[PDB]
């Protein structure tokens, strides 16, 4: 028994776009199919619920003409539908079986939704497309309780931005972490270095950001006042 | 809808408990591992399925259920979450203690003068050297919380297997220069530390 | 007495005759046994026992019955399934179903329940031992029941969980209300006629009725969500001939227009199969008037989920389990053995 969902696919505010979930190891026609999505840091959203076998479904209120559940019993095959793309709407959509529920004999006997059988899970992207080199900003050191600075990557797409510092010669302490994706639809990203406070007015620090899809090379010193 | 703690933590041989808070109804619980889907594990409360491990275990008491896991495993380390129907639980992170617990340094970075002649305001908190790889990360503009423009990333390993995280703060230097007062708050195994920043 | 719930074969009875070439007939001169003359009920006093509809095997063996009805009956010119095609001769038939009787062998009983406003679920006071059921008319039909039984007493509202939304509501009415369809003698086209005064009197009731169980909320209708034609619009059969009809109007929130409300229907000849499988080709229909009255009896209905957090519980007209068609039947039986 399994279900086997789509790869991620990337999209642009308005628009719309399908998901499809395909069973296999067991009857499909029997058992109803749940969809569910998860924004990144949050917890799951129900999405509503779809019977494969008449195609009957029911969603939330927050939900009914965003989002729509279809079926192919002769592939046994799931489908959502995410209409009217937003930024809200890049998520995680999971679809699963509820063996308690459906037609035919072997309900499970559960009176919870009893949420079995998951799909791994597809990413929905929405990306308000178009290209944008970045700006990149110094996030500079201030106020034994040592030294952070670093740099702040602002307003960029696509994936990705390749940031190093002093050209590569720096590596002690150095952490660049992964871009985040803003209500803009642009990513944004900073980086992050470690030093002890003796080194201010004496060793130099330099943001080097590479943006090769819109030919952006940015050097930016990062001083302390 | 159901609470659920964020993060939750024990060392090998031990036990633990998750618990959710919002309901009466029936709680069935699953356990997401890193690079699998979900699988159910206690249902209606306290009932195991056939092919579930006898320290997983479901208990209730008013308006709490929770799940409890008895002689930790590492293959343990996961996800968890709770449902009664389409009322689910926020999901807690269950980390199985690798290391000695570490607190995190928080630092916290105004707006640079260049985005402000730009007339944007990035306030950007990086929470670093921390373990377990769970936080919570939360706004406060003078003493009121912050739900618009907080965009937070996934603790990541840091280059000493230890965890890092960042947050930011969009705004128009409107808004910054009109509250006198902005903090980061993060919450680690219990304990917050908050650093504050001024348009000054 | 000794007896303890049990699964058996049971067989059907009827009062077909043997020289009839209407199909329900035809079916159950071979199929069935004739019913029993003079029978007999036994009450068995200060006995309760508890029944549980959404659990009773009868619900199933009479489902298999009827799809086998069917599959003997139904003659479609083309059936075409996962990649196969099998064309046909496809005469009209004589299409009117006949009262049919679920009755035990030796070595058990059924058990009938007569406490009236048994919901189908509790346990029950007034228990009765008899051998066969009463006669259930097996009438396939999305929506809308028809030709069924009466509630007794008050409208009865029966689910598995109200609170769970995942499972299917059935109402069963206090008082039926006939809806009359008619293809008259482009010609696919039918409608149906409602008495809208009676019609909305009842709905009336039947959501003061939802409006108990779901703590005095504000009840409101709305057309089906999503799926397939067959549960969209209420669906049946007249005659041999598939008709659907747009039953939105049926569900006027505005008006709990008391003139006839008529709804739209069509006569189709490709339906899918309600074995799940693939569709079906049917022969244009008869020429002159197709008429069917019927009594409407109940009505299956779904509750959306969400709206914890609100004032207003809606539901939406659906069948599409034709089983919950045969427990709204059987609520009151229990086969046992001694
Ligand atoms: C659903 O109905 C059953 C009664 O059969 C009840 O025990 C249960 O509490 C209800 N649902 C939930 C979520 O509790
Ligand atoms: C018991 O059932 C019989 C059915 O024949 C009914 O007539 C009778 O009134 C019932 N008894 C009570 C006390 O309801
Ligand atoms: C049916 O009645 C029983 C008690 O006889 C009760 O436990 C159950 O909740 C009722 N179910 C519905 C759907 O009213
Ligand atoms: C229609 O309803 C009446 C009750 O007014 C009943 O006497 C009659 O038997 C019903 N017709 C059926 C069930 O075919
Ligand atoms: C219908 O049921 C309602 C309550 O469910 C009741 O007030 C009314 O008397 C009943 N009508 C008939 C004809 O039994
Ligand atoms: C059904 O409708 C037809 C045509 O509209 C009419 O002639 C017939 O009298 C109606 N039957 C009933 C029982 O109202
Ligand atoms: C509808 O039913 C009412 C009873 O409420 C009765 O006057 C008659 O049978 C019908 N009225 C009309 C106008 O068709
Ligand atoms: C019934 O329910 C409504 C809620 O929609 C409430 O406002 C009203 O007061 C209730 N009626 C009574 C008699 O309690
Ligand atoms: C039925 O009619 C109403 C309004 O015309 C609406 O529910 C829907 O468009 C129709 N249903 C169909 C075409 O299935
Ligand atoms: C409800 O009833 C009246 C018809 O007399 C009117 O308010 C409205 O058109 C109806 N709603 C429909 C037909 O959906
Ligand atoms: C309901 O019973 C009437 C009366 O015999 C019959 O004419 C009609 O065809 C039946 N309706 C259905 C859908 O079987």
């Amino acid at each position: 028994a399994g279900l086997m969902q789509s790869g991620a696919v990337m999209k642009n505010s308005g628009a719309s776009v399908r998901v499809s979930c395909q069973a296999d190891g067991y009857d499909f026609i029997d058992y109803v199919i749940h969809w569910f999505r998860q924004r990144r840091g949050e917890g799951l959203e129900w999405l509503g619920w779809m019977n494969p076998s008449g195609g009957g479904t029911n969603y939330p209120r927050p939900f009914q003409g965003k989002v729509t559940m279809t079926r192919d019993t002769s592939t046994e095959t799931a489908y959502l539908d995410v209409r009217g793309l937003t930024y809200d709407d890049t998520a995680v959509y999971y679809c699963v079986r509820d063996r308690a529920n459906g037609s035919g004999r072997r309900r499970f006997e559960s009176v919870n939704w009893f949420l079995d059988l998951w799909g791994r899970g597809t990413q929905i992207t929405v990306v308000s497309a178009s290209t944008k080199g970045p700006s990149v900003f110094p996030l500079a050191p201030s106020s034994g309780g040592t030294a952070a600075l670093g740099c702040l990557v602002k307003d960029y797409f696509p994936e990705p931005v390749t940031v190093s510092w002093n050209s590569g010669a720096l590596t002690s302490g150095v952490h660049t972490f992964p871009a985040v994706l803003q209500s803009s639809g642009l990513y944004s990203l900073s980086s992050v270095v470690t030093v002890p406070s003796s080194s201010l007015g004496t060793q130099t620090y330099i943001c080097n950001v590479n943006h090769k899809p819109s030919n952006t090379k940015v050097d930016k010193r990062v001083e302390p006042k | 809808a159901l609470t659920q703690p964020r993060s939750v933590s024990a060392s090998p041989g031990q036990s633990v408990t998750i618990s959710c808070t919002g309901t009466h109804n029936y709680v069935s619980w699953c356990q997401q591992k890193p690079g699998q889907a979900p699988k159910l594990l206690i249902y209606d409360f306290n009932k195991r399925p056939s092919g579930v491990s006898d320290r997983f275990s479901g208990s209730t008491s008013g308006n709490t259920a929770s799940l409890t896991i008895s002689g930790l495993q590492a293959d343990d380390e996961g996800h968890y979450f709770c449902w009664a129907f389409e009322n689910i639980g926020g999901g807690t992170k269950l980390t199985v203690l690798g290391q000695p617990k570490a607190a995190p340094s928080v630092t916290l970075f105004p707006p640079s003068s260049e985005e402000l002649q730009a007339n944007k305001a990035t306030l950007v908190c990086l929470i670093s050297d921390f373990y377990p790889g769970a936080v919570t990360v939360a706004w406060k503009a003078d003493s009121s919380p912050v739900k618009a423009g907080v965009e937070t990333t996934t603790p990541s390993k840091q280059s000493n297997n230890k965890y890092a995280a960042s947050s930011y703060l969009s705004l128009t230097p409107e808004q910054w220069k009109s509250h006198r007062s902005y903090s980061c708050q993060v919450t680690h195994e219990g304990s917050t530390v908050e650093k504050t920043v001024a348009p000054t | 007495p000794v007896w303890k719930d049990a699964d058996t074969t049971l067989f059907c009875a009827s009062d077909a005759k043997a020289h009839e070439t209407e199909v329900h007939n035809v079916w159950a001169t071979h199929a069935c046994v004739p019913t029993d003359p003079n029978p007999q009920e036994i009450h068995l006093e200060n006995v309760t026992e508890n029944f549980n509809m959404w659990k009773n095997n009868m619900v199933e063996q009479m489902q298999e019955d009827v799809i086998s009805l069917w599959d003997q009956s139904l003659q479609p010119c083309v059936k075409l399934t996962g990649g196969s095609v099998i064309k046909q001769a496809c005469p009209k038939i004589s299409f009117d179903p006949i009262p049919i009787h679920y009755c035990t062998p030796a070595g058990y009983v059924i058990l009938k329940c007569n406490d009236k406003n048994f919901n189908g679920t509790g346990p029950c006071k007034n228990v009765s031992s008899v051998q066969c059921t009463h006669g259930i008319k097996p009438v396939v039909s999305t929506q809308l029941l028809l030709n069924g039984s009466l509630a007794e007493e008050e409208i009865i509202i029966r689910s598995e969980n109200l609170t769970n939304n995942a499972k299917t509501i059935i109402v069963h009415l206090n008082k039926s209300v006939e809806i009359n369809c008619t293809r008259p003698s482009d010609i696919r086209k039918a409608y149906c006629e409602i008495n809208g005064t009676k019609w909305n009197k009842v709905l009336k009731q039947v959501t003061e009725k939802l409006k108990e169980h779901f703590n005095n909320k504000t009840i409101i209708f709305q057309p089906p969500s999503g799926g397939d034609l067959e549960i969209t619009m209420h669906s049946f059969n007249c005659r041999g001939e598939f008709f659907y009809c747009n039953t939105t109007q049926l569900f006027n929130n505005t008006c709990i227009c008391n003139g006839t409300i008529t709804l739209p229907c069509k006569i189709k000849q490709i339906i899918n199969m309600w074995q799940g499988t693939g569709q079906a080709m049917y022969a244009p229909p008869i020429d002159g008037k197709i008429n069917c009255v019927s009594n409407i009896t109940g009505i299956l209905l779904t509750r959306d989920g969400g709206a914890n957090n609100t004032s207003n519980e809606t539901f939406r007209p659906g069948g599409g389990n034709i089983k919950d068609n045969w427990r709204s039947e059987l609520y009151k039986y229990k086969v046992v053995q001694i």
